[PDB]
């Protein structure tokens, strides 16, 4: 996995790759690693996919309940508190490294959260197995008050670095731009990997080539 | 693996399956588990394929030099003793070998089971591999010393088929060789057990067979 | 990690490095290890980030409760009514290089009527850490000002013991390298400038010698009436020899 | 208070082999990797032993390099001593001896020895790092073997198909190998980048190159 | 050697229009303790070959002594400049050493770069070899050396060995390697190569706890092997959010 | 180890077990009777494993099934009985496992003669022939070979005789004493066989 | 893993043009190499448009199927409507994660139809795969699970063809399953293939290898 | 244990504590960790006492061999021909308290004709330690004077690596506490008195902060022509604050 996030002027840009791996085997080529917590808050996940999916769904629905009850705008700090308290409660056994980004009254905010329940407020961050390549790109090219387009290009470059230098990363580049008034989720954003060789014609098996022992037909009503 | 051998009124019947595996992955379905050590001795191998093949070739070299020097054919007992002593010298190193040596010599038809632990058991009927128990049951339920060649070949084929059917480590093709005074013949070069199942257990092919 | 606290004539100065690392990789370049519990109370964290952060969150919640319950009924202090500045720009100037590196705020509770006590907060933290010392592993330095004992430093050690320091406290992996330096250079009733220079130099030496210490330097100066905070980025150590 | 050092690593790789009436094909991916990193994107896994024989190995790169060099040295010494080039069967026995010599500290290498013999028939030998098996039609070693071997079984043996096909030629076989390596690159993280395809036939050894996904 | 005690961090070597540029920081760490701050981690084998290491200093010194004596024997037997050993030869030697020690399970806890010029057609430096006096420290232009005439090779603990246009060890193998796979190009000038290497070293200094910004650069060119004057890399933070005071953030929550 | 054998035909079910009660290196009894649990309404649970777990699980299941049948004034179906047994074994697997193998035989009008094979991990499935123990390796192929549809009770008993002879001849534990339960013609019969 | 190797088993799912297919191996194993049953189906019908293929430990398969049937039946009786395929997939994910730290050793797939209303109704093929703690992979072409996952992935990557009628879909899925099973020691002994069409379901047993 | 070496303008000064402890018990109160290899060559030992002592014995034997082989044939230097004092009594004076605490001897080899080289002895020691680094665990500081490189300090580290120090070297558990102190206080071309005070203070601070360092302080001053040795027993650390 390569997930990353950065803060540009009045927006937070998150990016992710789309590969899920079961040992050395790619279990999913186009998994979605960017999750909507609220209209102004999103997260990117790395680690154990089941833990990430369950925890992000739980956070999303708890945040929506809180928003309905308080009748106010959700807060990245509230998401951070809930997530860190849960992860600490489980003592790192829910393997969830999260890049949580959102815009609230305090402006754009980006957090890195680690499985044991620590958090840090950052201008940019990267997590996953490709995190070191993404961090190389981000450290080389990041600057304050970048335009949204520049931030999108930088996030794409970081995720591509992760994809092409880490064996646990691959697929497409998904991006999400979060502002105080809207989010734009581009999936896919790059599509840099495709199967390169195809046979001249697809192999269509002739009818009746498979031997069968029995055939029962039932009609659905 | 399923390898078996037994003495009967016309010589020795030797039979094997053809499946190799690493873990749960079937690496091959056409390996040769019966080898000829010399003109009048056949060895059936089970366990570690590399160990079995290497040490059978070693035994063949030793037997060739012995026969060249002494102008006589080696006996199955002597070959089994040589192999067992060699294997015992490596006890505690991890060799995996179960070899049935069956042959004809001046003392008639002889058959020995040799292990990597240095065992050497003389006998009239042996079976080795992960299907050995199933092959043993089938052979014991219907064995007779006065079987004709065709009956003996059928018994060996049936035992190998049942071993392959019940054991996940055995399968592929079944080979049956016949050792007689003048050498050995390959009665069944290799026969897919697919046809054996659909001829023995599910001849009708009207539904899935229920074990 | 290096966290230090020093008591000078008119206040208490806390300082810290800002490197959080997972082994040899630096996960956070510039973390925030000095954290405000109350307007007049700060804590420096060392050890596991998750442990120290969650403990400090709980303690901030407790301190809010304590401050609310400390308030008395009525009106008070009706007839009663309650220096050298650090050249931070000069300190940070580098030839080869809208940046904010200094903050200052005055206490809202001028008379310390309801502000909790440094000892109270430190001891509740110690009790929390000791009840779970089978799991938690963090070391804290509480620096604060209260009207009873004035400026105070408390060390909450690993395993959950508490020692009040009357001169200075150090903690983290980098403090070992500056142990004798600080012992030699410390004196009683230092001025603000002397204390600032000493604590900055201590953090700089610790960062020079310790691989787990790096980044910028954060300093908090707590006094009777206000709190100042500085960030130092001129952290390189230059030796003539 | 030190941790023990493990003398084995896997550097990834896939080597496929496919025989024909008078030709043999050996394809191998060129990526070299260590855990989740790439050491280099071009580390050939196939070495030429004779004008009619090559060997491709997958496993620990240092073991593969040493073993290929040792085999080449043995073959050159054989040529000098017995004044003729060994054929693939002699080379197979030689490699078997070399491999069992280290039986109790085996080379971490799975190897396919491909060649054409005096009858002009394609020959493949599969080595599990200690022993040899002659492969009738096709073989595969490395990380993608479990993905690839079923495909080649379906396309070559066609045992589970009543309506079978038998027109097998060099171009169609090359296309089959390309498809197999591409499909393996789809799901195997250690297979990718470039692949080298060697065809040995009456005219000798010819090497072509195919591009794979770089993720 | 059961394991690393005193260690050096990453090394970076690249090809450029005039030869090899190899860089490493002059720091050796005894754990998390930066005990030695002026350590030499790049060694000259001969006039066309250098060796860089990351890992145990003791094993690196052992290998350096082996290579020094190998070079002395080569020089003793030399009759013409073509007789001098090449970087490829030394890379093969080191790879064989590592392989044998792996087989014995007595490894050197090191990753090695062997770099240099694989040709004798660009200068006459090996006509008269001086070991104890460096005439370089009288300035003629550098020679544009073909990329195929240059050599950079990598050897690891398990004997895995290869060569490329640029080689990295340690954490460079992530940060500098990403930057090089993005931005490296053929026939870079000296200043461009130095700028790329400096970017890589700055990222390493920011993200690697065992590195320093006291850098040693070595150039293998037609002039021979040149050690540059060690310099302090300027490393400034790339964001003002780092410097923003903590007291200016909201006092509630996990703002740290 | 206790060898259990089960054979299901169109008109019968035969269960067989060795009659040894083993305690370390000595046989407490050659006529053990702690393996068969007959349950009213033509059901039988044949258990194999440690005697303590065998007794506890067998009696628990038998008393629960008898309670069900008394409370509901009806005979539990064989499928319900088998899956109830499997559900209880699975429930206890992750808490305090019984180390018992089960052959569940029975007859009912809805489904006729039924045989279910269940292992100590609670992996169950209905079968025509099954076995448990280290003698399974030696009797399974005999069952496979000599079993056919439309087999009779006497032919099944001949197959069982072959199995017992094999267990006496080739099995490490020379087992010679067996008990058989035969369900056919809505009657349950007990037999004792010695080879 | 070894717990999956204890029984073996594999499930596969493929999509066509207005049809889906779900296939499974019919073996039940013991100790990773003993075949005790050859009719242990791993495909379960939840309702007309939802099928689940469960592979892994047999006891966990049966337990999970009972739980899923309980939940689906309660949901459907309460709502007076058939459960949606997406709703069932999410419920299965949540059930699997509810045992996160003591999980069921089952690797399931969900194959079915998503119904879209406009008059007429549109049937959209739906495939999902899971890991044992509910991580979900939603796919449009094919899903695999079991000990034969690598072989199935290779076969489906090479042979899957988009937008096939029921006949071509059946041929493709059966060929993929048979070729993948031929290379697994602990899977096989018969294959069951269901082809779902909006108006009918075709159930076929394949003439497979039994070795 | 604390061993230090410093290079000043006219020589090299080694210093050490003298505590050998088996855990928390002090087996030897006043051990001798600075040992003479040759008249102009000394070694400070740290780590396992058995390992360092046996290594030093072997190296002394080797150095005897080297010195014997270094002697040339004939006569030499026919026409050729080849100070602030430390107040040791004042340094050791204690109010609440035939004692010998100072020695001095001149080199017999005035011209360094056959005395072995500091680098040679240090490198043979390093080779011996590296060949058995699977077993041996000791750290050594060689301080010496030879006519080629004058005063020299070599550090032979754990695992058998050698680093020449041109300013100072430290080793042992107590050196960590004085790392920054020595770095701050050191300067180039110190006088003998400055170097003596600095090294004495370094050992005193290390002993104050380290439980494994204690006892008296032994100092050896190696110069071009002689070697002086001092024992300091006024090791208590007094802080005004
Ligand atoms: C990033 C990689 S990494 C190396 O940095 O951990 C990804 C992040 C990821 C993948 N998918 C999502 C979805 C949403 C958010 C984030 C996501 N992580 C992974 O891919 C996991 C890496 C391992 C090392 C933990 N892989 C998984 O969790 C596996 C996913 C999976 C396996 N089979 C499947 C079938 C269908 C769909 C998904 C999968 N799962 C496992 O490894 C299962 N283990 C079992 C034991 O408990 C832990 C999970
Ligand atoms: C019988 C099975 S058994 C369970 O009774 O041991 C067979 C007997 C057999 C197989 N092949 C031959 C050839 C000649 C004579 C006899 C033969 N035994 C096996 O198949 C082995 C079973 C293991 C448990 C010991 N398997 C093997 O030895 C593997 C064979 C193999 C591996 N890759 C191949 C590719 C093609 C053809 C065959 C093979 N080899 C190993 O498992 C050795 N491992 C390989 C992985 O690295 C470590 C060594």
């Amino acid at each position: 996995t390569t997930i990353c996030g950065l803060v540009c002027q009045n927006a937070v840009i998150l990016g992710a790759d789309t590969r899920a791996t079961e040992g050395p085997i790619v279990a999913d080529k186009n998994c979605s690693k960017l999750h909507y917590i609220s209209k102004n808050i999103w997260c990117a996940g790395a680690g154990v996919a089941g833990d990430l999916e369950h925890t992000t769904l739980w956070l999303q629905h708890n945040v929506e309940l809180h928003r309905l009850n308080t009748n106010t705008q959700p807060r990245v700090s509230m998401c951070v508190s809930r997530l860190t308290q849960e992860l600490f409660k489980y003592q790192g056994y829910k393997v969830c490294a999260i890049v949580l980004g959102g815009v609230d009254v305090n402006g754009p905010q980006l957090y890195g959260i680690h499985p044991h329940g620590s958090s840090c407020l950052l201008p940019f961050t990267a997590l996953g197995s490709g995190s070191l390549n993404a961090m190389a790109v981000l450290e080389a090219k990041y600057r304050d008050n970048m335009t949204i387009e520049e931030g999108k290009n930088l996030v794409c470059e970081a995720i591509c670095a992760g994809i092409f230098n880490d064996l646990g990363s691959g697929g497409n580049v998904d991006i999400c731009v979060i502002t105080k008034d809207s989010y734009q989720h581009i999936r896919p954003y790059k599509e840099p990997n495709m199967r390169l060789y195809h046979l001249p014609h697809p192999t269509i098996y002739p009818k009746g080539t498979t031997p069968i022992l029995s055939e029962k037909i039932e009609y659905i009503k | 693996t399923t390898t078996l051998a037994f003495k009967f009124k016309d010589g020795i019947i030797v039979a094997v399956d053809s499946r190799a595996s690493m873990g749960s992955f079937i690496s091959s379905q056409n390996v040769e588990k019966i080898i000829e050590i010399n003109k009048n001795i056949l060895g059936t191998m089970a366990g570690g394929a590399a160990d079995c093949l290497y040490w059978e070739k070693y035994l063949g070299k030793i037997i060739k030099i012995y026969e060249l020097r002494n102008n006589e054919k080696i006996s199955v007992r002597a070959a089994s003793t040589i192999l067992s002593n060699i294997l015992y010298q490596y006890k505690g190193y991890g060799l995996c070998c179960g070899i049935i040596l069956s042959g004809y010599d001046h003392t008639g038809f002889n058959m020995f089971y040799v292990d990597d632990s240095g065992k050497k058991v003389e006998g009239n009927l042996f079976s080795c591999g992960s299907g050995s128990t199933y092959a043993y049951s089938i052979l014991d339920s219907a064995y007779d010393y006065n079987l004709n060649l065709d009956q003996a070949v059928e018994l060996a084929r049936n035992a190998i088929y049942h071993a392959t059917f019940r054991d996940g480590g055995s399968g592929g093709k079944v080979r049956v060789f016949h050792i007689h005074k003048n050498g050995y013949d390959k009665i069944i070069e290799g026969e897919d057990v697919f046809d054996l199942h659909y001829h023995y257990t599910n001849p009708e092919q009207k539904d899935q067979y229920v074990m | 990690t290096t966290i230090i606290g020093i008591i000078y004539d008119n206040g208490v100065m806390l300082a810290c490095d800002s490197r959080t690392s997972s082994g040899t990789f630096i996960s956070n370049k510039c973390s925030r290890k000095i954290n405000r519990i109350n307007e007049n109370l700060y804590v420096c964290r060392s050890g596991a980030s998750a442990h120290s952060q969650k403990i400090i969150e709980i303690i901030k919640h407790y301190c809010v409760s304590m401050k609310n319950e400390n308030r008395k009924k009525g009106r008070f202090h009706e007839g009663e009514t309650i220096d050298e500045e650090i050249d931070i720009d000069s300190i940070n100037y580098l030839d080869y290089n809208n940046l904010v590196t200094k903050n200052k705020y005055f206490y809202e509770d001028k008379f310390n009527d309801y502000n909790p006590l440094v000892e109270n907060v430190a001891h509740i933290t110690k009790k929390i850490i000791y009840t779970n010392n089978n799991f938690l592993s963090c070391a804290l330095i509480f620096g604060g000002y209260d009207k009873i004992k004035k400026q105070q430093l408390y060390a909450v050690n690993l395993n959950g013991s508490i020692i009040e320091k009357h001169d200075f406290a150090v903690s983290g992996s980098g403090s070992i390298y500056i142990q004798s330096y600080l012992q030699d250079k410390y004196k009683k009733f230092m001025t603000k400038k002397e204390c600032f220079n000493l604590i900055l130099n201590c953090v700089k030496y610790a960062m020079h010698n310790d691989n787990s210490s790096g980044g910028l330097i954060r300093i908090v100066n707590i006094t009777k009436s206000f709190v100042e905070e500085f960030t130092v980025v001129n952290t390189q150590m230059n030796f003539q020899y | 208070g030190f941790k023990r050092w493990y003398p084995y690593i896997d550097n990834g790789g896939t080597v496929i082999g496919l025989t024909g009436k008078d030709y043999v094909i050996l394809a191998a991916d060129t990526r070299l990797s260590l855990s989740y990193s790439i050491y280099t994107r071009f580390c050939p896994k196939i070495s030429k032993l004779t004008d009619k024989c090559i060997i491709g190995s997958s496993g620990m790169q240092s073991d593969i390099k040493t073993l290929h060099s040792l085999l080449q040295k043995k073959i050159q010494l054989f040529v000098l001593e017995h004044s003729h080039y060994p054929d693939i069967h002699v080379i197979d026995r030689l490699l078997c001896v070399i491999l069992y010599s280290r039986r109790f500290f085996p080379y971490y290498a799975f190897n396919i020895l491909a060649g054409v013999d005096e009858n002009n028939k394609g020959v493949l030998y599969n080595y599990d790092s200690v022993g040899s098996y002659c492969e009738a039609t096709h073989s595969c070693v490395g990380s993608g073997s479990q993905l690839i071997l079923p495909i080649l079984d379906n396309r070559v043996e066609q045992k589970n198909q009543l309506i079978k096909n038998t027109n097998f030629n060099l171009g169609d076989d090359i296309n089959f190998v390309k498809d197999a390596i591409t499909s393996a690159t789809e799901r195997d993280i250690y297979t990718g980048d470039k692949t080298l395809i060697y065809v040995i036939d009456k005219m000798g050894i010819n090497v072509n190159t195919l591009d794979l996904k770089q993720d | 050697t059961l394991g690393p005690v005193v260690t050096g961090t990453s090394v970076i070597a690249i090809k450029y229009k005039h030869g090899i540029m190899i860089a490493a920081d002059r720091k050796a760490s005894y754990g998390s303790y930066a005990k030695f701050q002026n350590v030499e981690r790049i060694f000259k084998i001969n006039n066309k070959t250098v060796m860089g290491f990351s890992g145990e200093l003791a094993d690196a010194q052992y290998l350096h002594e082996l290579l020094t004596r190998k070079n002395i024997n080569n020089l003793s037997e030399k009759k013409r400049k073509e007789d001098m050993y090449t970087p490829q030869h030394y890379h093969s030697y080191v790879s064989r050493v590592f392989y044998v020690r792996k087989n014995r399970i007595d490894p050197l806890f090191n990753n090695i770069i062997i770099a240099g010029i694989n040709s004798q057609k660009y200068d006459n430096n090996d006509d008269n070899v001086l070991l104890y006096t460096n005439k370089n420290n009288n300035n003629e232009e550098y020679k544009e050396i073909h990329k195929d005439d240059l050599y950079i090779g990598f050897v690891d603990m398990h004997g895995t060995n290869f060569c490329d246009d640029y080689i990295t060890t340690g954490y460079a193998r992530y940060f500098a390697l990403t930057l090089l796979r993005d931005h490296y190009k053929d026939n870079m000038t000296e200043e461009e190569a130095r700028i790329l290497i400096n970017e890589c070293l700055r990222i390493l200094y920011f993200r690697d706890a065992t590195s320093s910004n006291f850098i040693q650069i070595v150039k293998v060119t037609s002039k021979g092997v040149e050690y540059e004057e060690p310099y302090i890399l300027p490393c400034v933070l790339n964001s003002a959010d780092y410097v923003y005071p903590s007291t200016l953030l909201p006092p509630a929550g996990c703002m740290w | 180890m206790d060898t259990l054998i089960g054979l299901r035909g169109n008109n019968f079910v035969v269960l067989a077990a060795d009659t040894y009660s083993i305690n370390s290196i000595i046989k407490l009894k050659n006529d053990d009777n702690t393996k068969f649990y007959d349950i009213h309404g033509n059901k039988c649970l044949l258990l194999g494993g440690s005697i303590g777990d065998r007794l506890q699980f067998g009696e628990f299941i038998r008393k629960n099934v008898h309670l069900y049948q008394y409370q509901n004034n009806t005979d539990m179906f064989v499928k319900s009985f088998a899956f109830f047994t499997r559900k209880n074994l699975a429930y206890y697997l992750r808490r305090n496992p019984f180390e018992v193998n089960c052959l569940i035989a029975g007859y009912d009008k809805k489904d006729g003669y039924q045989l279910y094979w269940c292992d100590y991990l609670s992996n169950m499935d209905s079968v025509n022939k099954g076995a448990h123990g280290y003698g399974a390796y030696l009797v399974s192929a005999i069952l496979d070979k000599y079993y056919h549809e439309n087999l009779t009770v006497d032919e099944a008993l001949d197959i069982f005789k072959l199995c017992f002879e094999e267990l006496k001849k080739r099995f490490l534990l020379t087992q010679i004493n067996y008990e058989l339960r035969i369900m056919y013609d809505n009657k349950v019969e007990t037999q004792y066989v010695t080879v | 893993g070894s717990i999956y190797n204890y029984n073996g088993g594999c499930v596969l799912g493929m999509s066509g043009s207005n049809c889906v297919a779900i296939a499974c191996d019919l073996r039940l194993g013991a100790n990773t190499f003993t075949t005790v049953s050859t009719k242990f189906s791993k495909i379960f019908k939840m309702n007309n448009n939802v099928y689940v293929g469960l592979s892994g430990l047999a006891t966990d398969i049966q337990t999970l199927y009972e739980i899923l049937r309980y939940r689906v039946n309660l949901y459907e009786v309460r709502q007076d409507a058939e459960m949606d395929v997406e709703c069932f997939a999410n419920m299965l994910s949540s059930i699997l994660y509810s045992n996160r730290f003591s999980p069921y050793f089952v690797n399931p797939i969900v194959v079915g139809f998503k119904l879209k209303h406009y008059k007429k109704v549109n049937y959209e093929p739906y495939l999902t795969a899971y890991d044992l703690i509910g991580a979900k992979c939603e796919t449009r072409d094919f899903v695999v699970n079991g000990v034969t996952s690598e072989q199935l992935f290779g076969m489906c990557e090479s042979l899957y063809v988009k937008d096939q009628d029921e006949n071509g879909l059946f041929e493709t899925i059966s060929q993929c399953l048979l070729s993948a099973l031929d290379r697994d020691c602990i899977s096989g002994w018969g294959a069951e293939v269901l082809v779902l069409t909006p108006e009918k379901i075709i159930k076929k047993k394949l003439k497979a290898r039994m070795d």
